[PDB]
């Protein structure tokens, strides 16, 4: 298989299928769909490593939406990517301004 | 009588808390059923856009999604 | 001995609670029936499949929070504690919602 | 009665079960996370493949090769995020190109 | 003279042109008002085009058709001039349509 | 030979725009009803837009458009400022707009 | 007496100005050689079109006016009418330019 | 050289001016130049990676046009 020569859990045939069918181009390169595979792979691969930390946190041996919106939210990066994306019931981070505390 | 107000004083409070506010002044329960009409209004109008466009009298999730992706505020979890 | 907790005590229960919760804080039949009600304005005789409704909660339910985070800064920039309609007005003047 | 209606409708699931295993084995993920990791996908599918589509326009190109796409992960990503993008990218395209 | 024709760059400026002697007969319009003319035309274009082709794609069509810039045209114009829009490209088709 | 346009009652190019649309990415098919539709369309906005930005023109004693006038015309118009809300015209300037607790008593 | 206008009444003579005008009103060369600075960090020895220069002139001018206008409500807001830096920093929070 | 002091307090003036301001901080200066910079690095980084990828060794309007476009700050008239 395609996905098995490049090293990749994600179908390179799929992305290649869906590049041609997707109105992005008349033609598509075959190192297009290894590439963004690869990436597509690379990003779920980090999300779910953090996510499942914070299923361990919680002595959960599942990920919940939470976990992967505490993964998200707590990341620099990960929530800069997807800032302007809602996670269904991902709640929000505990956070409660100074002057709000007593003293 | 307004289904508006099925969105009750008790509701808005614990999502103001979960935003992280303290204090709340009385005035704000109508002036928040106002912004969340405007919301609904805005991404419903573009679902049933699409619903009507698919020759569907249901409204799909899809539906929404796509009318929430247009209006800027991506939802991931309802078939995206 | 009647127990009080001073104004702002449990308040703070509150949002402590809330924010470590994921569960939406709408009750989930007005809010139905609100977007039905709605939906009727542009089309009659309209379904919804639950999922589409449920959607439109998640979804309604996160802009608002996020809106009051932003309102709560402009309540506290006016060195205030209390959150009040100008406040959102400023959020959402400064966010692009409203002109 | 069989009742076919097998709908199949297409998803990454099985794919991010086969990321996730290898991430962590003993661990899994509940059916609502599993969407979310599906939206997430297609979502970061389309803004990639958008604006390798734009690139190739700009430049008057037919086709969309791993050139347009390692340019469009860097407009996309973030910096440290976008390197490592770029790293398995290529390493991808390498080791496919040694193979058969 | 000099030789070498400078390669061809499309406008739609005699187009905008057109449009203004209908509008303001007694009225021209400066060198970079017409680049913002132009910059605008070819937003519009794009952003039609765009909820069309995704419109098209979400319903699992291949064709755009004048239903599908409709559609596109309600979400994207706001109020008046939708319905105005929506009239004058209703107008269009069926005067072109019978004209063949 | 007429031209589509002069089927359709237009000024914009209804041949052009069905080539960007076959060229730009869009879909695999177009429509024949499709360009005229949206030549249409872009030829009401334009018109719109320079209805407006004429009369700023004129309020201005001048006989020609320029960058100010279209501003001027869309943001003082609630529909277009709202389509052209993300959307920056160079050399317009903003509209005169000063908030009345920083003027004198 | 040699005559003088009251603080606040030259601040609104040029607001009126600035307003009506629409040329650019950070000096053309110093902005270009920031431009060429700035843009050697990713590539060295590189050159501009005139137009891209002004392009990104446009550009940074037309952000920075419009914040300017967005940073003046936030310092109204807490009843105040000299903008300053937390000012600008809400805004920015606000419309989600930064954390 | 060292060319951000270029954008010189006045010219700084002069767009808050235009933005509206009546009264300005002291310390709005040094913090506009921050802003400006910041938003200059990222349109930039954008422009000179189209450049980069057109194989070119000259920024267009057009890299700075799809560049602010990028950015949800779409400009008009240079070619955009
Ligand atoms: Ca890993």
């Amino acid at each position: 298989t395609r996905s098995s020569r490049a090293g990749l859990q994600f179908p390179v045939g799929r992305v290649h299928r869906l590049l041609r069918k997707g109105n992005y181009s008349e033609r598509v390169g075959a190192g297009a769909p290894v590439y963004l595979a690869a990436v597509l792979e690379y990003l779920t691969a980090e999300i779910l490593e953090l996510a499942g930390n914070a299923a361990r946190d919680n002595k959960k041996t599942r990920i919940i939406p939470r976990h992967l919106q505490l993964a998200i939210r707590n990341d620099e990066e990960l929530n800069k990517l997807l800032g302007r994306v809602t996670i269904a019931q991902g709640g929000v981070l505990p956070n409660i301004q100074a002057v709000l505390l007593p003293k | 009588r307004d289904n508006i107000q099925g969105i009750t004083k008790p509701a808005i409070r614990r999502l103001a808390r979960r935003g992280g506010v303290k204090r709340i002044s009385g005035l704000i329960y109508e002036e928040t059923r106002g912004v969340l009409k405007v919301f609904l209004e805005n991404v419903i109008r573009d679902a049933v856009t699409y619903t009507e466009h698919a020759k569907r009298k249901t409204v799909t999730a899809m539906d929404v999604v796509y009318a929430l992706k247009r209006q800027g505020r991506t939802l991931y979890g309802f078939g995206g | 001995k009647p127990h009080r907790y001073r104004p702002g005590t449990v308040a703070l229960r509150e949002i402590r609670r809330y924010q470590k919760s994921t569960e939406l804080l709408i009750r989930k039949l007005p809010f139905q029936r609100l977007v039905r009600e709605i939906a009727q304005d542009f089309k009659t005789d309209l379904r919804f499949q639950s999922s589409a409704v449920m959607a439109l909660q998640e979804a309604c339910e996160a802009y608002l929070v996020g809106l009051f985070e932003d309102t709560n800064l402009c309540a506290i920039h006016a060195k205030r504690v209390t959150i009040m309609p100008k406040d959102i007005q400023l959020a959402r003047r400064i966010r692009g919602e409203r002109a | 009665g069989k009742k076919r209606k097998r709908s199949r409708k297409e998803s990454y699931s099985i794919y991010v079960y086969k990321v996730l295993k290898q991430v962590h084995p003993d661990t899994g993920i509940s059916s609502k996370a599993m969407g979310i990791m599906n939206s997430f996908v297609n979502d970061i599918f389309e803004r990639i493949a958008g604006e390798a589509s734009r690139l190739a326009h700009y430049n008057k190109r037919s086709t969309i090769t791993s050139r347009e796409i390692q340019t469009a992960v860097r407009l996309l990503l973030p910096g440290e995020l976008a390197k490592h993008a770029v790293s398995e990218g290529t390493k991808a395209v390498t080791k496919y190109t040694s193979a058969k």
